RNA sequence: AAGCUCGUAUCAGUUUUAUGAGGUAAAGCGAAUGAUUAGAGGUUCCGGGGUCGAAAUGACCUUGACCUAUUCUCAAACUUUAAAUAUGUAAGAAGUCCUUGUUACUUAAUUGAACGUGGACAUUUGAAUGAAGAGCUUUUAGUGGGCCAUUUUUGGUAAGC
RNA sequence: GAGAACAGAAAUCUCCAGUAGAACAAAAGGGUAAAAGCCCCCUUGAUUUUGAUUUUCAGUGUGAAUACAAACCAUGAAAGU
RNA sequence: GGUUGCGGCCAUAUCUACCAGAAAGCACCGUUUCCCGUCCGAUCAACUGUAGUUAAGCUGGUAAGAGCCUGACCGAGUAGUGUAGUGGGUGACCAUACGCGAAACUCAGGUGCUGCAAUCU
């Protein structure tokens, strides 16, 4: 018979990192989680309790609840033709603050700051991110750089 | 150089490998008691061996650890029996040494036919001061190279006092 | 007689006719499975913070 | 020692945490002291850290940050001279003493030192410091033994009794105090009281001097040099609490020389390490010494 | 750019010229007004729809394209996709569904796009 | 027994070596892989010639053997038991299978027993290597050439720019030896690094840092 | 199919930016595990068969095992490393900030925690591109033998299997 | 590995090296070292009440599991568990 | 800058060998009446800081040192790979177009950083 236990196919997913087995460092237990925090889910197979099912490995979601030893996390999950709402009880050992949100908050703090120093000058801001643009015209010089000119190479076995 | 590190007998452990359980083994222990002044400890068989006739977790052998001036005294009594000569064997690379005697009455000790006659092993282990470094709970550590006991060293020790002979090689 | 056993062929086509959407979204979302004591106290912090506002109308 | 470590071994060898190697931190037990009920967020767990060296007694109150442990206040036995304890600087009575000083001192600086008196009476009885209804709650602190054995009658539980009686809330139980008879499963507060005042020490002095004029005169050389009579010991400790609860405040030491001053001498005994340039110069000479078959 | 890439076997593109743009917008310019594809035959229509961003003429439309610039987005979106014919003259190659570098059509043919468009225009 | 090579010439299946899950395979038909003067010093045979696969297939053990013999023999009669070193540079690690039909069973339960071994061999991948003295180039090429006829697919024959089985262009090899950076050993040879511990680096290769010449 | 609530919105089989997850391809084996060719030096003072005084608790021997540094070659159910393609999340009014309200939760603590009052901030208000409108309910037909191609891929010698 | 009367390949007694090459009922995989392994001490959280959740899923059942709430307990100096 | 206590990241920190270490600290160390634990006051417990010593631990320095880290137009734009073709080829397989792109290898640099509190020529 086929075999579809709970931790199937997770031989390498829940392995520890090479030369990173053993006690989980204290940092992990000192990070504080509030509701509305966006957490990254990544199981640690030494902490067997509060484990995320293998689906949620690699998935980010928001804390809806905070408890003695675990956060509750909301995950949107597609089944069939629609996302369903999913509530996960994960111990903190399997959870991490999502850096991408910190890029965002820090940018929001930037964009309020930029906006001030412009009304304090009544000038214009230009606050939206622009994407990487073409390139403007340049004049490269030949001073100390007369173009070495290359040509294709003969065939030659080295074995 | 040579101040601290004066090199001494850490402990002496006498063994009688009786090899069977019951009266013979209670009797062998009593000897070790009647000698060490200590209450000795029984050893259990690590595994069943049929040609020797021992079963797993059977009480087979008894030993007692002696330290301090007593063990220095029971060492001599033995040394006395081996006529103050040992072999360049006996001395382990790590600095400890040992020997064995047949017949325990040969070092003091009345006879007492309700106790009979046992022989016994004599392993004495050597250290210096500063060995608690390897033994304590907190900040356990390893001795330094230019410290710590060896066989060259604790053979010459053995000759210097005891006025002894170590034989062969 | 033997027949085909399984396939996901055509299934994402089917799922994507009028499907995927997103998940439905609300401020004041469900409080399903939140710490019961906290809810209990939240209950009270609300009644109070209500009250106090009607007191500020006379 | 020709048990050489195969380069394989070394390569996939995984070092313990630094302070594990040092045999200082029990990380299994740390994780449980430090960890907060996540729904108390940045409510710091506070630790009563009590360590003994061979000549001193350390008492810190610590909380944990990701970037490091932080101390609210620290007290020592080597402060105790200022408060009248000159000898026996690592015995039980100095442990209680040091446990008291830290108590008074922290929760002085905290502000709850007028409220939460403590005991003042001290018959060494078992009791925690319950909070005053219609008021604050006491500064709660959890003992941190570290690596010390839990033996009944241990020095480290002196500092505990010192701190509890100081009016810190420090959860505990009797059965590791001197006085705890395990047949009885009861505590004889006379023994515990005695210990606070160095009873077990004083007695021995009396037994010694009578029985051994010579040993005593050696073991207790400095009680002689200062005429500390033995049965005056209690009054040293009793008086010392007085002055402790009196002025619990911390005063530093008067330090000759400034930080830089020390430094610029205090390890220009440091061995300065070569530059790769010189190093190569050493390499190329060493050979000529060794080159030529021998 | 990463879009173009994704789509490169199915399209043929390059760098247009005032000429090609001028004639594309004149001859085949239709605006988007409440869906409806409306032909730009009088300047009023652009100004009624693109005036808010400046642009009250057809050459105002053109300029805002060739220069890209600020309301290109809304200018260009206004412009209904151009319905070109098939190339009068031919594709100039045996098979079109290789790359321009390989012997014809599909991919960036750069400032060759003009000769192409003009024959499809 | 033994169905044609044609039934197993292509790398159609993930490698299936003998393993704790595949115990009970028979023994490879080729067992010897080094022969000729296999103990000869690195200096003796400076010339190296290779029999190179130009396809991507599988070579049976039995091919390897058959070709090995046909190589060794022709080499020895024409220049002798000690005039070359022949190294079979490819091992038959992979197991072929037979389903094996004995009314009849059918395509049900078609998983096969082990049938024999082969070597999954690549484009460019060396098959045979030979080392000799330069004055045996042509006798060597024909050893290999005679062997080609025993192997499925186009396999090329190439003159190595290498001093024997070592690496290093022949010129770069002679720099090193006449510098004393090279020390003999079990038929192969060790090299002097500028990496390890100085002491036992000079006790291993005295000749390098020395008066001498 | 019936519509209903609305009306540019929140949308998307897409890119970008930022930040996650992964152990396949490749790679590797003088790195672990498991395989595998070859010598070389050293061991036994603790397996051995002899010759030298039957001598041997003694020598030099070939021979195993073991050790050291090399060497040729491998893995769906080995691996340090480790892609490409795919894949999670985020890119703001349900936001940001300041003031200080509630509570029985929590704190040594008007400390926190949640939810608020009041005040301030709308040109690009927080990337791209598109939008043929978005949202939503009810109900019912058929169907529930499939097959083919490129690519990935399992069994089989293979197959229009 | 080096050492100790009878003691032998194998009894029991030291010391040194030792990242796990061991052990953890069982298949295999993951996980673990002042432990999750070995020895000891105290124990009945293998308990009481009904909810929420994760997997398989129709997001039905069943199994198994996870995190709280409200009791009553066990253990420990304690945090805790 | 030393040193200690509690730490963070957990080898640039570990391994091997040799030296060096002012001052303070830490340590080894002295003792066994007392609470307490041992076959053994060795560990554990208590006591003195008194009799001693930097020998060891610990701290640094050395080493064409083992390991580990960092880099590099070092190998290699290679291997692998997304997309394309009525491309080559009997096939096995390969070249080209638009893209992404490693491992080993080689060489080069490096060998703990750091928070809180205390203390020191
Ligand atoms: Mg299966
Ligand atoms: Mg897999
Ligand atoms: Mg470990
Ligand atoms: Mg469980
Ligand atoms: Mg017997
Ligand atoms: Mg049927
Ligand atoms: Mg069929
Ligand atoms: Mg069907
Ligand atoms: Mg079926
Ligand atoms: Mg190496
Ligand atoms: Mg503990
Ligand atoms: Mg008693
Ligand atoms: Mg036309
Ligand atoms: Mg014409
Ligand atoms: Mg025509
Ligand atoms: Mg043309
Ligand atoms: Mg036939
Ligand atoms: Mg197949
Ligand atoms: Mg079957
Ligand atoms: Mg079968
Ligand atoms: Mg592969
Ligand atoms: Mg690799
Ligand atoms: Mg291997
Ligand atoms: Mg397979
Ligand atoms: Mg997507
Ligand atoms: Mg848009
Ligand atoms: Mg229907
Ligand atoms: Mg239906
Ligand atoms: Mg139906
Ligand atoms: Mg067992
Ligand atoms: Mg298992
Ligand atoms: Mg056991
Ligand atoms: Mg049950
Ligand atoms: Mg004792
Ligand atoms: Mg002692
Ligand atoms: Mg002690
Ligand atoms: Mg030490
Ligand atoms: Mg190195
Ligand atoms: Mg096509
Ligand atoms: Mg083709
Ligand atoms: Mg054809
Ligand atoms: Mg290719």
């Amino acid at each position: 018979g086929k075999s579809h236990g709970y931790r199937s196919r997770t031989r390498y997913m829940f392995q520890r990192d090479f030369r990173k087995h053993g006690a989980v460092h204290l940092s992990t237990y000192l990070k504080v989680y509030k509701v509305g925090d966006i957490v990254d889910i990544k199981a640690n197979g030494s902490i067997q309790k509060g484990m995320p099912h293998k689906f949620y490995q690699g998935k980010t979601g928001v804390v809806y609840n905070v408890t003695k030893s675990s956060v509750g996390v909301i995950i949107n999950k597609m089944v069939g033709n629609r996302y369903l709402e999913k509530r996960l009880n994960l111990r903190v050992e399997h959870i991490k603050h999502s850096k991408c949100r910190q890029e965002f908050l820090e940018r929001v703090k930037a964009n309020a700051a930029k906006r001030a120093e412009a009304k304090a000058q009544g000038v214009a801001v230009q606050l939206k991110r622009q994407p990487a643009q073409p390139r403007e015209s340049r004049i490269v010089s030949t001073e100390g750089n007369v173009p070495q000119t290359l040509a294709p190479v003969p065939y030659e076995t080295f074995i | 150089q040579n101040p601290m590190r004066d090199l001494k007998i850490e402990k002496l452990v006498l063994n009688i490998s009786v090899g069977e359980s019951g009266d013979r083994l209670t009797r062998a222990s009593k000897v070790l008691e009647q000698l060490s002044g200590q209450t000795p400890v029984q050893s259990k068989a690590r595994y069943t061996v049929r040609t020797f006739g021992i079963r797993r977790n059977e009480k087979i052998a008894v030993h007692v650890t002696v330290r301090g001036p007593k063990a220095e005294e029971i060492l001599e009594r033995g040394l006395k029996v081996k006529e103050y000569q040992l072999r360049d064997r006996n001395f382990s690379a790590t600095g400890n040494f040992g020997f064995g005697i047949d017949e325990h009455i040969d070092l003091g000790i009345k006879y007492d036919p309700s106790i009979g006659i046992f022989g016994m092993d004599f392993y004495v282990v050597m250290n210096r001061p500063g060995a608690r470094v390897t033994r304590r709970k907190r900040c356990k550590g390893t001795v330094g190279n230019s410290h710590k006991t060896t066989k060259e060293d604790t053979v010459s020790w053995f000759k210097q006092k005891y006025d002894a002979d170590v034989l062969d090689k | 007689a033997k027949s085909k056993n399984h396939t996901a062929h055509n299934q994402t086509r089917k799922a994507h006719r009028n499907g995927i959407k997103k998940p439905k979204t609300y401020k004041y979302p469900s409080l399903k499975g939140v710490d019961p004591k906290f809810r209990r106290n939240h209950k009270h912090a609300l009644h109070g913070t209500a009250k106090a506002l009607a007191a500020a109308k006379k | 020692q020709k048990d050489a470590k195969s380069s394989a071994y070394s390569s996939r060898f995984q070092t313990p945490f630094r302070r594990r190697r040092e045999g200082k931190t029990d990380y299994y037990q740390r994780k449980r002291l430090v960890t907060q009920h996540k729904a108390k967020y940045n409510t710091p767990k506070y630790r009563l850290v009590v360590r003994f060296t061979n000549k001193d007694i350390i008492c810190q109150i610590i909380s944990s940050t990701i970037t490091g442990d932080v101390v609210l206040a620290a007290a020592y036995s080597h402060e105790l001279p200022r408060y009248g304890i000159t000898h026996g600087l690592t015995n039980w009575a100095a442990a209680y003493a040091t446990g008291l000083l830290i108590a008074r001192r922290t929760l002085q600086k905290l502000g709850l030192d007028e409220t939460y008196k403590g005991v003042e009476e001290v018959e060494g009885e078992y009791e925690l410091t319950e909070a005053v209804e219609d008021g604050p709650r006491p500064f709660k602190v959890f003992l941190d033994i570290g690596l010390q054995r839990t033996t009944t009658g241990a020095r480290v539980f002196g500092a505990l009794k010192g701190a509890s009686d100081g009016g810190l809330y420090v959860p505990h139980s009797e059965n590791r105090f001197p006085g705890w008879d395990f047949e009885t499963e009861e505590i004889d507060p006379e023994l515990l009281r005695s210990y606070i005042f160095g009873g077990h020490v004083s007695q021995y002095m009396e037994e010694l001097a009578d029985d051994d004029e010579e040993r005593f005169s050696e073991l207790f050389k400095g009680y002689l040099a200062d005429d500390i009579d033995a049965d005056s010991l209690e009054d040293i400790y009793t008086s010392a609490h007085e002055a402790i609860r009196a002025d619990p405040a911390f005063k530093p030491t008067e330090k000759k020389f400034t930080k830089e001053q020390y430094a610029a001498e205090s390890k220009k005994y440091r061995q300065t390490k070569l530059s790769k340039e010189e190093r190569a110069a050493r390499v190329a000479a060493k050979i000529a010494a060794l080159a030529g078959q021998q | 750019l990463e879009l173009l890439k994704l789509i490169e076997p199915y399209v043929a593109y390059g760098y247009p010229s005032y000429s090609t743009i001028r004639q594309l917008v004149y001859k085949r310019g239709f605006g988007k007004i409440n869906k409806q594809r409306v032909p730009l035959s009088d300047n009023a229509i652009i100004e009624a729809n693109l005036g808010k961003y400046g642009i009250l003429s057809i050459d105002d439309l053109i300029h805002e394209i060739i220069t890209v610039g600020p309301h290109f987005k809304q200018a260009n979106n206004f412009l209904w996709p151009f319905k070109l014919s098939n190339p009068s003259g031919g594709w100039g190659v045996p098979r079109k569904f290789k790359h321009f570098i390989q012997g014809g059509s599909f991919g960036n043919r750069e400032e060759f796009i003009n000769k192409l468009v003009k024959s499809m225009n | 027994a033994r169905r044609p090579a044609r039934c197993y010439r292509y790398q159609k299946n993930k490698p299936y070596p003998k393993s704790r899950y595949n115990r009970a395979v028979p023994d490879s038909k080729i067992r010897i892989y080094d022969l000729g003067k296999k103990k000869a010093t690195v200096d003796e045979f400076p010339l190296c010639v290779h029999l190179v696969s130009n396809e991507l297939e599988q070579l049976s053990s039995e091919a390897l053997e058959a070709a090995r013999i046909c190589a060794n023999k022709y080499m020895t009669t024409v220049s002798g038991r000690d005039a070359f070193h022949l190294r079979v540079r490819v091992h038959p690690f992979h197991v072929l299978r037979i389903n094996k039909m004995l009314l009849q069973q059918g395509m049900r339960g078609a998983w096969g027993k082990p049938h024999g071994l082969a070597a999954r061999v690549d484009i460019g991948q060396i098959i045979f290597s030979v080392r000799t003295k330069d004055s045996n180039k042509d006798v060597v090429v024909e050893g290999l050439r005679r062997a080609r006829y025993k192997f499925p697919g186009q396999q090329k024959i190439i003159l190595s720019k290498k001093w024997g089985f070592t690496n290093l262009d022949r010129p770069e090899y002679l720099k090193k030896r006449e510098a004393g950076e090279v020390k003999d050993d079990g038929a192969f040879v060790k090299f002097l690094s500028k990496k390890g511990s100085l002491e036992n680096n000079i006790r291993e290769f005295p000749e390098y840092f020395a008066a001498q010449a």
